[PDB]
RNA sequence: GUCGCGGCGCGCCGAGGGCCCGACGCCUGGCGGAGAAUCAGGGUUCGACUCCGGAGAGCGGGCCUGCGAGACGGCCCGCACAUCCAAGGACGGCAGCAGGCGCGGAACUUGCCCAAUGCGCGGCGCGCGAGGCAGCGACGGGGAGCGCGCGAGCGAGGCGGGCCCACAGCCCCCGCCGCGGAGCCGAGGGCAAGCUGGUGCCAGCAGCCGCGGUAAUUCCAGCUCGGCGAGCGUCGCGCGGCGCUGCUGCAGUUGAAACGCCCGUAGUUGGCCCCCCGCCGCCACGAGGAAACGGGAGCGCUCCAGGCAGGCCCGUUGGAC
RNA sequence: CAUCCGGUCGAUCCUGCCGGAGCGCGACGCUCUCCCCAAGGACGAAGCCAUGCAUGCCCGCUCACCGGACGCGGCGGAC
């Protein structure tokens, strides 16, 4: 009817599918290679960097910080999203920053964010937020 | 203006529930056994 | 309850002495075990040995 | 490389692949009450189990009834089922099997013979025996309480000639 | 010339070969296969690493010995690094085992021994960072346990003896004394699981919808409750979800989508009929060719993850397929 | 071992995407009683290397010393 089906065709079937299976956009960007040069995390799952600066319909302001990744010296912001880890983060202090649930887009009211932070100093955050550990080291 | 100022009781010194399987054994006899729904208010009330 | 185990019965001590494993022998009421020297000075010793040349009984 | 790199390994249970369903915890529990389970791996090793024991006998069924791999693979199937209890003697046609379910499995496990023995108060206090070691499965004590007891050892299972 | 065929090299002659059934060129965070993950059936993604094969030993070349090497724990040269010098000279290649620097989100002892399995030499043995044993080890997989009962019993733990071990451990057996310990998430819906005090669109929660502008069922604390469990949660990737890549098995009037129309080559598709011959496809059987993995017959490592054992009067005990 | 659920509206049916629910591979955080098996510097740095070790053996050739040295020779070092 509309596609083919004679018993000599597989080679056109073949083509047809590997030509029309690029307008997915989740194909696209997954096997493009786009996203990956694009992407400042490189595929990895998350990155050591240097911060250098805190910045921050609901009309509640969100606190988040200016990176630098140590492998790469592009700039990004990561979102601190546990309350009162504004203190716990200073000015230049090595971080690791990971993604958000939803890779590559923006998550939830914050506009322009994509990252989070997760360590300073080499302590989880969830570890000090708890008061389990301290960062008297610095 | 100061972040954390919204963020004293002692706590209730009462036994340790019987862990192991005896939990499970515990809440055998909860519900099933033992008179129940759960949830509301007044219900406290009468625990209490 | 139960243990098993394998046994070995030789005809004549002499043969016991050259067919047997040498740590079952020590093991046994058989011979004494002198102290082992560790094979690492063995290996340094070899070395060094190989560095000299003509006559090398010195080391 | 090491030989220890050639020891197989594999798992042995599986998981729902819905997790919050009300009739199934609720039947999990009451399972494990009449049972006394520790916690919900033995029902998925029991369930692992009788999904093999299905798609065997499923797979011997498409096949015609003088197929030698079926006359085969069922007179196998048959005598470990019935050596170990889990089905009935008289019956011995691969249809059956597709009715069994995970509490004739549960049925032939140590504390269950030592139950329905007498030889104990409860499923609990069969267990904490278990574990003290005062029980001789045929002639060997085992301190296994999901040791599984075939025909020919259930009346052979005796209280432990050493325990006190 | 080569062990040897050959444009392999040279001389002469002719012109030719490949291509929409996709040449040539470019890219690849490209070793391949046996296989791995996922799960109705059809399939998608991966395949450093256990076994087989190929290539390399800082980059690029050359060569001797030898049956066998264009070898690097063999030599020579150039290049880039490096070291010692009593300054004239000399010397090096851990992608071998441990160890160190750097890098990164990311990965262990500078241990003992050839007793086992094999290799070289050789007669009553030697050597082997192959290989074995131990140390670290929540990548991970399997088996038990924080009680039962109105009192007894029993673990882990220590002290000594066995057994085992190249020496030591460790499992297990035996006598004496006998530490009982659960956390990680969440309670509006998806999604199983509710009481006061704070704050007031601030602070914050929130994968999505949303909450918070005075009862906040969603933030911060207490009580209570639920899930899993020695494991729990978070981040990124692949499979499934997905009949949202559709061969099985999508849609195309109006939601996204029938070329403005005709001719037409490659390509794909082609009515009916002959009773037995030959050829292609097709179906079945068979040979031949590696194991492991996978399936699977049998065997009570106390069960199990596993392994190919083991009992006495064993198919020639078995390890089939 | 053939499964779905919430979100466009004043309400309703669709298309269509977004998010949730499982498995495996790794990294991070918390926590940890006992036993058994067990991977372990591969992840666009085939980047750089102190220290120590990883291939020796012996049948022939003894006026060497009191035959064991050493060296010639043979085998192997292309596994
Ligand atoms: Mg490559
Ligand atoms: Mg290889
Ligand atoms: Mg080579
Ligand atoms: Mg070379
Ligand atoms: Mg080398
Ligand atoms: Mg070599
Ligand atoms: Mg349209």
């Amino acid at each position: 009817m509309s596609k083919t089906s004679g018993l000599y065709t597989a080679r056109k079937l073949r083509t047809v599918r590997r030509v029309n299976r690029w307008a997915d956009k989740k194909y696209r960007k997954a096997h493009l290679g786009t996203w990956l040069k694009a992407n400042p995390l490189e595929g990895a799952c998350m990155a050591r960097g240097i911060v250098t600066q805190k910045i921050g319909p609901n009309s509640a302001v969100r606190k988040a910080v200016r990176v630098q990744l140590t492998k790469n010296s592009k700039k990004i912001t990561a979102f601190v999203p546990r309350d009162g880890s504004i203190t716990y983060i200073d000015n230049n202090d090595e971080v690791l920053v990971a993604g958000f649930g939803r890779a590559g887009r923006a998550v939830g009211d914050i506009p322009g964010c994509r990252f989070k932070v997760i360590k300073v100093a080499g302590i989880g955050l969830l570890a000090l937020f708890l008061r389990k550990r301290e960062k008297r080291a610095r | 203006t100061s972040a954390g100022k919204v963020r004293k009781k002692e706590k209730k010194e009462k036994p340790r529930p019987p862990r192991g399987r005896a939990y499970k054994r515990l809440l055998y006899n909860k519900n099933f056994v033992d008179d129940t729904r759960l949830g509301p208010n007044n219900l406290l009330i009468r625990q209490k | 309850g139960h243990t098993v185990g394998f046994c070995n019965a030789y005809q004549n001590m002499d043969a016991l002495m050259k067919y047997e494993p040498g740590f079952r022998k020590i093991r046994c009421g058989l011979i004494e075990a002198p102290k082992p020297v560790s094979r690492k000075q063995l290996k340094n010793l070899k070395n060094r040995r190989l560095k000299k040349r003509g006559t090398e009984k010195a080391t | 490389p090491r030989i220890s790199r050639h020891r197989n390994s594999s798992k042995t249970y599986s998981t729902p692949k819905k997790p919050f369903t009300k009739p199934r915890l609720d039947a999990e529990l009451k399972l494990c009450g009449e049972y006394g389970l520790k916690c919900k791996r033995e029902i998925y090793r029991a369930r692992y189990m009788l999904a093999k024991i299905r798609r065997t006998a499923r797979n011997l069924l498409t096949l015609d009834e003088n197929d030698i791999k079926r006359r085969f693979e069922g007179a196998a199937l048959l005598r470990r089922l019935h050596m170990l209890g889990i089905l009935d003697e008289e019956k011995d046609q691969l249809d059956y099997v597709l009715g069994l379910r995970i509490e004739d499995i549960f049925k032939r496990r140590l504390q269950s013979v030592i139950v329905e023995s007498k030889l104990a108060k409860s499923v609990h206090h069969a267990r904490n025996m278990i574990k003290a070691r005062h029980i001789s499965v045929g002639g060997q004590i085992v301190n296994i309480p999901s040791y599984m007891v075939r025909i020919s050892n259930t009346s052979r299972v005796a209280i432990a000639d050493t325990s006190s």
